[PDB]
C-alpha cells in the first residue's frame, strides 16, 4: 500500500489500539486518585477568588450600557439579563420551611449552620424578596442597575468600623451588620439612589457564610438595586460602584475586584 | 558548458619552428612588432583569467527565509498581523497579543535564517589562486629588443624568454633552450624537474619537451619560446575555468534536512487546514478560526530544530579542529561519515613527497631501511664493515647539502639543496652515521667528476681520513649495470674477493627485485689507489682520465622511492574495514603508482591485473579472462580513448583500482564516474592537478602542510598536520553525528505533540485553553535547546567503524520509525501528563473536570464577571484567567518534566541507559539548566506580564512525574525487546 | 477559625517566589559545576 503489507498494517493497528487503550486507562486512573483527594463540599484552594468580585445584571457590551429612551428595542437587550436574574428571586421559588427560612427584615449578624458537613440536610438559606428592591419592564429612562457580591464558601464579609474617616462619612452607618456600596464618578452630574434589604445601601450579613452548592442549593445571595435618575443626557458617564470592607480589596488589572465599571449613556 | 574542458587538449608541438611562426605571424629572432602585439591584444584579449559570476550574499541569505518551516512561520507571523488588523478596526483591542506575537515570529524566521546561512557556507576562491600563478611581468623580444612588460599584455605570437626562478607566463612553444629544466607539478603533481628543449619528443604535448606551460615554473637554465596560448585558452587556464566553474551541488546532510522538512511541513499543513475547516463546521468565527490556525502553526513547526542541527554540527567541527582537521564547510562534517568511495592522489597525500632510501644490497643480502617520517621502524645493520664502506661513498660521492639554520628541525624534514637522489642519500647517512659534514671534513675532496649524461656515473677522489694511510681513495656511484662493468672485486663482510659469475647473478637478482618494488636503484663502488703510484702531491686530471676507472671494488646497491606516510597503510585498511572503496588517482607513472598501491594496501596481497596473469601464465593478455582480475592499473593515455560507459564497467568490475598518469580533467571524470553509480565520494589531494576532482567530490580533503594554495581552496576540509589518520577519525565522527542528530531530532519532535493536542481538545471539547502560543516558544526556543544540543556529545552505542556506509537512498535521517515513536508513542504520553496537571490545577481551584466541557464560551466571555464553579462560587474575568495562565505554566513545566525522561531515552537508540551510562556532562548540564530556566520563568516577578507565567505551588511540579517515569520504563522495555531479538518487529517499527 | 478564618483565602506567594528563585539559582550553580568538570 503506502507503507506496509496488510499483515503489517494489522499489527500496527492491534498495537496502537492496546497501547492507546492502556494510556486512556492510566490517564483515567490518575484522574480517579485526584478526585479521591478532594472534598465534595469545599474546594482545596480559595486564594484565587479571595477578594470577592462585584458583578451586575445589565450585560455590558464593554463595561457599558448605552441606549435611547425614545426607542423601545434600544434597552430591551439589557432588560433580558435584568429579568434573568430577578426571575430567580420569585416568591413561588421560595416556598415552605424547606429549604428556606424567614430572616430579620433588618440587616443582622452572621448565621452558622455548623460545619461544611453532610451531618445535616440542606443548610437552610435566608429568604430574599425582590420586593425589597423598590422602584425595580424596568427603567426605560435612567436605568435601575442591580449589584451582587460574588459567592465564596465560608466567606464572612466584614464591614469597616467607624474608627476613623470614611467616604460616606458616618451616614446611616450600620457599622455592625452592613457591607456598604457607594457609587461615584468632580463629574458629579447624576443622582444616586440605592435600594436593598432593610432599606440600606449594603448587603445584610445574615446571608453568610455561604455553604456551597452541594450543601446549599436554591440558596439566595443578597442584591442591591441602584438607580441613576441623573438629570443629564447624551453623554458617556463613567460610574464606579465600590464596596467597602475588611475582606474587600481591589486591583488595577481586575476592574471587577469588589467594584463596578459602568458607562451609562441615555442618548435620547 | 564545461564538457569541452573535460577533454584532453590538442597542440602544435609537431610543427617546425618556422611553420609555427607562420601560424602566429611571428619572428623567431626579432619577435613581434610593437604595433602587431597591440593589434593582437585587442583581437584576442588580455593574458588573464576572469573569475566566474558569483551569487551575491543578499540572495543567499533570503533563499533560506523560504524553506518549509520559515514559510509556515511567515504565514503565522502575517496571520497574527491579520487578526490584529481585523481587531483594530472592529472592537478596539488595547492588547498587544497578535501584534507582538507577529513581531516575535518574524524575528524567529530572521534568526533561523542566520543559522542555516552559516551552515550553507561556500568559501571558494579557486580562480584567485590560479591568477596568483601568472607573474606580474614577462620578458619579451619585440622589434629585436628584450623588454619587461605586464604579463597580461602578452599575446599569442611574441617571443618570450624565461630563466631559473621565473614563472612561465603563458603556454610556449620552445624554440631555443640551454640547460632548461621546469617544474611541471602543476600538471602531474610531481616536482622532479623536467628538461625543456626545441626538439619534439612525444606525440602527447603534455609529455613533450618543446612545450612549456602556464602555471609552472622554470627551475634552472634559460629558454626562449613562442606563445601559443594566452589566458583562459592555456592548458591550466582551462583547468582553472573547469575547477572554478563546476556546480557545487547539495551535500548528503543538506538533502536529509530538506527531506524531513517536507515530512513535518506536510503534517503541519495537513492538521493545519484539517482543523481550520473542522472549526468552521463547528460554527467558529473566522476571527477565531485564524487564531487557532496560528497556534496550530506554532505547535507543528519545531522552531528551534534547524538551529540545533547547526550547533551540533559546529560542536563536532570544533572537536576536529582540535585534531588538526580544519572544516571550511559545516556540512562536510557529516559527508565523510557517509562516504563509500575515496579517490586519493598519491604524491604528497599517500606519500611523503620525498625521495627516501628504501633498501640496500651489500654482503649478498637485501637490507630494508626505515622510510617513515618519525622513524617508527627499526635498524637493518650497523656491524658489517661493508656498511661503513658503502656509507662512506654515499656521503663522500655526494654534492648535496642541508640549508642553513635547519639544526632545529628533524633530518628527514629539512630542506636540501640538491637533486632528490643525493638528498635521499644525504639524509640516509646523516641519520644512521651522524653528521655527514664531518665525514666530508675528515676526507677532503681533491678532485671530482660530476654525474654525466654520457658517463652515467659520478666519481670523487678523497684524502683517506686514516692517519696510517692519509692516501687517496676513489669513490663512484651511478647506474647499477655501469658500475658492475667497472668492478673486479666485492667487499664481502669486510674483505674483498673476486667478482665470480655467482655474486654477479645475485646482483642481477637483487637489482631486479628492488626495481620491481618501483624503486630507483644506484650502484656504489670504491678503489684504494696504490700508494707508490700516487704521491701525497700527485695531481689528478678530471678532464682526461688521469686515474683508473676499471677493476674497482663493488661495495653495494641502494634503492629509493617517495615512500608512504607512516599512518597511510593503516588508515587505508581502516577505511576498507568500514566498507569504503579506496581508489588511487595519480599523475605519476604506472610502475610507481602500482608499487605504492601495494605498499599502502590499495592492492591487497595476491590480487592481480590482467597483465600480471598474462606474465605469470606466459600467455597473451587477450587470452586472459578479465573477470579473473580484481585489480587494475589504467594509464591516462588509454583512459583518454575510453567512453564513460566503459569507465563505468572498469569501476564496477574491479575492487582494487589504480588510475595512473591521469590529467586533472581525468581525475574529475573518475570522480563523476564513481558518483554516477550512486556513491558518495571523498577526494584526498595536495596539488593544483587535484583542484577539479576536489571541487566535484562530495567532500574534498586537502593536505595542509604539503598542499598547494589551489587544492586547499578547492577542498571542504584541511588536514593541517598532514595526518592521514584524520580521514579515519573524520568518517567515524561523521557517522556518530548522523546517529546523534536522529536522537536530537526525535527529542525535539516528541514535545510537538503536547503542544498540538491542547489546541485540538480546545476545539473538540470547548474547554479552557490548556497551553498558550507564547508558552510553546518558551519550550522550543528555551528549555529544549540545551538538552537537544547535548545529544551531540553521545558516545557510539557500538563499533560504528565495523558497519558498512549508509545507503543514502534508503537510510534516511528522519524516517517513519522516528515519527511513530516521537509522535505516536512518547509524545502522546507527554500530552496526557500535560493535561493531567491542567485538570489538577483547575479542580483544586474549584473547577472539576466534568463541569469543564463546553464552558469556554462563558470562560472567555470578558463581560461575565461571575462564572460559577463546581462548588457554587463566582469568579470574575481576570481571576479565572490567572488560574488559566497558571494552567499554561504547569502544562509548560509538565513538558519539561516529561522531557527529562525523553532526554534520557533519546540518549540511546538500542542500548540501555544502564549500559551506556550517564557520562555525558553536557546532557546533565542541560537537565539542570532546563529546570533552572523553567523555575525562573515561573517564579521571577514580572514574568506574569511578559510571558503570562505564574508561580506554581510545590505540589504542581510533581503532577507529570508518574508520566515521566512511564516514559523511561516503556522505552527501556521496548529497547530490551530490540536487543533480545534482532529479528525485526520492534526493530523495523521503532528503531530510529 | 470561625468568622476569623481569613487565612483560608490567603497564600504566601511571596515566600514561594523567594524559595523558587533560590532553587532555580542553586540548580543553575550545580549545573555549572558539573559542566566545568573539564570544560
Ligand atoms: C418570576 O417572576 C416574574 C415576575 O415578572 C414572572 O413573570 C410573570 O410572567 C407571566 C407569564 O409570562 C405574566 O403573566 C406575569 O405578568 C409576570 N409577573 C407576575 C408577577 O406574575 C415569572 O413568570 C416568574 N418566573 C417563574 C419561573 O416563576
Ligand atoms: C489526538 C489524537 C486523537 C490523534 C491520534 C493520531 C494517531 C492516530 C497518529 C499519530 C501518529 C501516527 C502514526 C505515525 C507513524 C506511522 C508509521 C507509518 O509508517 C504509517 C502510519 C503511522 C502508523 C501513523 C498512524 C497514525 C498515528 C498513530
Ligand atoms: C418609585 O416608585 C414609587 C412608587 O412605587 C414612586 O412613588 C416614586 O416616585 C418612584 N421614585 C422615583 C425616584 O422615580
Ligand atoms: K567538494
Ligand atoms: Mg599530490
Ligand atoms: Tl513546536
Ligand atoms: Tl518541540
Amino acid at each position: 500500500f503506502l507503507g506496509r503489507t496488510g499483515s503489517s498494517w494489522f499489527k500496527i493497528f492491534l498495537f496502537y489500539l492496546i497501547f492507546y487503550g492502556c494510556l486512556a486507562g492510566i490517564f483515567i486512573g490518575t484522574i480517579q486518585v485526584l478526585l479521591l483527594t478532594l472534598s465534595d463540599f469545599e474546594p482545596k484552594y480559595q486564594d484565587r477568588v479571595a477578594p470577592p468580585g462585584l458583578s451586575h445584571a445589565p450585560y455590558a457590551i464593554k463595561t457599558e450600557i448605552s441606549f435611547s429612551i425614545s426607542n423601545p428595542k434600544s434597552y430591551e437587550s439589557f432588560v433580558k439579563s435584568m429579568h434573568k436574574l430577578m426571575d430567580l428571586y420569585n416568591e413561588s421559588s421560595q416556598a415552605g420551611n424547606s429549604p428556606f427560612e424567614d430572616c430579620s427584615d433588618t440587616p443582622a449578624d452572621y448565621i452558622k449552620r455548623g460545619d461544611l458537613d453532610d451531618s445535616q440536610g440542606q443548610k437552610k438559606a435566608c429568604r430574599f424578596s425582590r420586593m425589597w428592591l423598590k422602584n425595580c419592564g424596568y427603567a426605560e429612562g435612567k436605568p435601575c442597575v442591580v449589584a451582587k457580591l460574588n459567592r465564596i464558601i465560608g466567606f464572612y464579609p466584614k464591614p469597616l468600623k467607624n474608627t476613623t474617616d470614611l467616604p460616606e462619612e458616618l451616614q446611616a452607618n450600620y457599622n455592625q451588620y452592613v457591607l456598604p456600596l457607594r457609587c461615584a464618578a468632580r463629574e458629579k452630574i447624576g443622582s444616586i439612589e440605592y435600594f436593598g434589604l432593610g432599606g440600606y445601601a449594603g448587603f445584610p450579613l445574615q446571608y453568610y457564610p455561604y455553604y456551597g452548592k452541594r450543601l446549599q442549593k436554591k440558596y439566595l445571595q443578597p442584591l442591591l438595586a441602584i438607580q441613576f435618575t441623573n438629570l443629564t443626557q447624551n453623554m458617556e458617564l463613567r460610574i464606579e460602584c465600590k464596596v467597602y470592607g475588611e475582606n474587600i480589596d481591589y486591583s488595577e488589572k481586575d476592574r471587577f475586584r469588589g467594584r463596578f465599571e459602568v458607562k451609562i449613556e441615555v442618548k435620547s | 558548458l564545461d564538457e569541452l574542458k573535460k577533454e584532453v587538449s590538442m597542440d602544435d608541438h609537431k610543427l617546425s619552428l618556422d611553420e609555427l611562426h607562420n601560424k602566429y605571424g611571428t619572428d623567431l629572432t626579432r619577435g613581434l612588432t610593437n604595433a602587431r602585439a597591440k593589434e593582437i591584444l585587442a583581437r584576442d584579449g588580455p593574458n588573464s583569467l576572469t573569475p566566474p559570476p558569483t551569487t551575491p550574499e543578499w540572495i543567499k541569505f533570503c533563499r533560506q527565509l523560504f524553506g518549509g518551516f520559515s514559510i509556515l512561520l511567515w504565514i503565522g507571523a502575517i496571520l497574527c498581523f491579520l487578526a490584529y488588523g481585523i481587531q483594530a478596526a472592529t472592537e478596539d483591542e488595547p492588547a498587544n497579543d497578535n501584534l507582538y506575537l507577529g513581531v516575535v515570529l518574524s524575528t524567529v524566521v530572521i534568526v533561523t535564517g542566520c543559522f542555516s546561512y552559516y551552515q550553507e557556507a561556500k568559501s571558494s576562491r579557486i580562480m584567485d589562486s590560479f591568477k596568483n600563478m601568472v607573474p606580474q611581468q614577462a620578458l619579451v623580444i619585440r622589434d629585436g629588443e628584450k623588454s619587461t612588460i605586464n604579463a597580461e599584455f602578452v599575446v599569442a605570437g611574441d617571443l618570450v624568454e624565461v630563466k631559473g626562478g621565473d614563472r612561465i607566463p603563458a603556454d610556449l612553444r620552445i624554440i631555443s633552450a640551454h640547460g632548461c629544466k621546469v617544474d611541471n607539478s602543476s600538471l602531474t603533481g610531481e616536482s622532479e624537474p623536467q628538461t625543456r628543449s626545441p626538439e619534439f619528443s612525444s606525440e602527447n604535448p603534455l609529455e613533450t619537451r618543446n612545450i612549456a606551460f602556464f602555471s609552472t615554473n622554470c627551475v634552472e637554465g634559460t629558454a626562449r619560446g613562442v606563445v601559443v596560448y594566452t589566458g583562459d585558452r592555456t592548458v591550466m587556464g582551462r583547468i582553472a575555468t573547469l575547477a572554478s566553474g563546476l556546480e557545487v551541488g547539495r551535500t548528503p546532510i543538506a538533502i536529509e534536512i530538506e527531506h524531513f522538512i517536507h515530512i513535518i511541513t506536510g503534517v503541519a499543513v495537513f492538521l493545519g487546514v484539517s482543523f481550520f475547516i473542522l472549526s468552521l463546521i463547528l460554527g467558529y468565527s473566522w476571527l477565531e478560526a485564524v487564531i487557532f490556525l496560528i497556534g496550530i502553526i506554532v505547535a507543528n513547526v519545531p522552531e528551534g530544530l534547524l538551529a540545533t542541527v547547526t550547533v551540533c554540527l559546529t560542536l563536532t567541527a570544533k572537536r576536529m579542529a582540535r585534531k588538526n582537521c580544519l572544516v571550511k564547510n559545516l556540512e562536510a562534517v557529516e559527508t565523510l561519515g557517509s562516504t563509500s568511495t575515496i579517490c586519493s592522489d598519491k604524491t604528497g597525500t599517500l606519500t611523503q613527497n620525498r625521495m627516501t632510501v628504501a633498501h640496500m644490497w651489500f654482503d649478498n643480502q637485501i637490507h630494508e631501511a626505515d622510510t617513515t617520517e618519525n622513524q617508527s621502524g627499526a635498524a637493518f645493520d650497523k656491524t658489517s664493515a661493508t656498511w661503513s664502506a658503502l656509507s662512506r661513498i654515499a656521503a663522500l660521492c655526494n654534492r648535496a647539502v642541508f640549508q642553513a639554520g635547519q639544526d632545529n628541525v628533524p633530518i628527514l624534514k629539512r630542506s636540501v639543496a640538491g637533486d632528490a637522489s643525493e638528498s635521499a642519500l644525504l639524509k640516509c647517512i646523516e641519520l644512521c652515521c651522524g653528521s655527514v659534514q664531518g665525514m666530508r671534513d675528515r676526507n677532503p675532496k681533491i678532485v671530482e667528476i660530476p654525474f654525466n649524461s654520457t658517463n652515467k656515473y659520478q666519481l670523487s677522489i678523497h684524502e683517506n681520513e686514516k692517519s696510517s694511510e692519509s692516501r687517496y681513495l676513489l669513490v663512484m656511484k651511478g647506474a647499477p649495470e655501469r658500475i658492475l662493468d667497472r668492478c673486479s672485486t666485492i667487499l664481502l663482510n669486510g674483505a674483498e674477493e673476486p667478482l665470480k659469475e655467482d655474486m654477479k647473478e645475485a646482483f642481477q637478482n637483487a637489482y631486479l627485485e628492488l626495481g620491481g618494488l618501483g624503486e630507483r636503484v644506484l650502484g656504489f663502488c670504491h678503489f684504494a689507489l696504490p700508494e707508490d703510484k700516487y704521491n701525497e702531491g700527485y695531481p689528478f686530471d678530471a678532464d682526461e682520465p688521469n686515474f683508473p676507472t676499471t677493476d674497482l671494488c663493488f661495495v653495494g646497491l641502494m634503492a629509493m622511492i617517495d615512500p608512504p606516510r607512516a599512518a597511510v597503510p593503516d588508515a587505508v585498511g581502516k577505511c576498507r574495514s568500514a566498507g569504503i572503496k579506496v581508489i588511487m588517482v595519480t599523475g605519476d607513472h604506472p610502475i610507481t603508482a602500482k608499487a605504492i598501491a601495494k605498499g599502502v594496501g590499495i592492492i591487497s596481497e595476491g590480487n592481480e591485473t590482467i597483465e600480471d596473469i598474462a606474465a605469470r601464465l606466459n600467455i597473451p593478455i587477450g587470452q586472459v579472462n578479465p573477470r579473473d582480475a580484481k585489480a587494475c592499473v589504467v594509464h591516462g593515455s588509454d583512459l583518454k580513448d575510453l567512453s564513460t560507459e566503459v569507465l563505468d564497467d572498469i569501476l564496477h568490475y574491479h575492487t582494487e583500482i589504480v588510475f595512473a598518469r591521469t590529467s586533472p580533467q581525468q581525475k574529475l571524470i573518475i570522480v563523476e564516474g564513481c558518483q554516477r553509480q550512486g556513491a558518495i565520494v571523498a577526494v584526498t589531494g595536495d596539488g593544483v592537478n587535484d583542484s577539479p576532482a576536489l571541487k566535484k567530490a562530495d567532500i574534498g580533503v586537502a593536505m595542509g602542510i604539503s598542499g598547494s594554495d589551489v587544492s586547499k581552496q578547492a577542498a571542504d576540509m584541511i588536514l593541517l598536520d598532514d595526518n592521514f589518520a584524520s580521514i579515519v577519525t573524520g568518517v567515524e565522527e561523521g557517522r556518530l553525528i548522523f546517529d546523534n542528530l536522529k536522537k536530537s531530532i526525535a527529542y525535539t519532535l516528541t514535545s510537538n505533540i503536547p503542544e498540538i493536542t491542547p489546541f485540538l481538545v480546545f476545539i473538540i471539547g470547548n474547554v479552557p485553553l490548556p497551553l498558550g502560543t507564547v508558552t510553546i516558544l518558551c519550550i522550543d526556543l528555551g528549555t529544549d535547546m540545551v538538552p537537544a544540543i547535548s545529544l551531540a556529545y553521545e558516545q557510539a552505542e557500538s563499533d560504528i567503524m565495523k558497519r558498512q556506509p549508509r545507503n543514502p537512498k534508503t537510510d534516511k535521517l528522519v524516517n517513519e520509525r522516528l515519527i511513530s515513536m516521537a509522535y505516536g508513542q512518547i509524545g502522546m504520553i507527554q500530552a496526557l501528563g500535560g493535561f493531567f496537571s491542567y485538570f489538577v490545577i483547575l479542580a483544586e481551584n474549584g473547577f472539576l473536570p466534568m463541569d469543564l466541557i463546553g464552558k469556554r464560551v462563558r470562560w472567555d466571555d470578558r463581560w461575565i464577571s461571575d462564572v460559577e464553579d463546581s462548588f457554587g462560587q463566582q469568579w470574575t474575568y481576570e481571576q479565572r484567567k490567572i488560574v488559566e495562565f497558571t494552567c499554561h505554566t504547569s502544562f509548560f513545566i509538565s513538558i519539561v518534566v516529561v522531557q527529562w525522561a525523553d532526554l534520557i531515552i533519546c540518549k540511546t537508540r538500542r542500548n540501555s541507559i544502564f549500559q551506556q551510562g550517564m557520562k555525558n556532562k553536557i546532557l546533565i548540564f542541560g537537565l539542570f539548566e532546563e529546570t533552572a530556566l523553567a523555575a525562573f520563568l515561573s517564579y521571577c516577578p514580572g514574568t506574569d506580564v511578559a510571558l503570562r507565567m505564574y508561580p506554581l505551588k510545590p505540589s504542581w511540579w510533581f503532577c507529570a512525574f508518574p508520566y515521566s517515569l512511564i516514559i523511561f520504563l516503556y522505552d527501556e522495555m521496548r529497547r530490551f525487546i530490540i536487543r533480545r531479538s534482532p529479528g525485526g518487529w520492534v526493530e523495523q517499527e521503532t528503531y530510529y | 477559625e470561625g468568622p476569623d478564618n481569613d487565612e483560608r483565602f490567603t497564600y504566601d506567594y511571596y515566600r514561594l517566589r523567594v524559595v523558587g528563585l533560590i532553587v532555580a539559582a542553586v540548580l543553575c550553580v550545580i549545573g555549572i559545576i558539573i559542566l566545568l568538570a573539564g570544560k
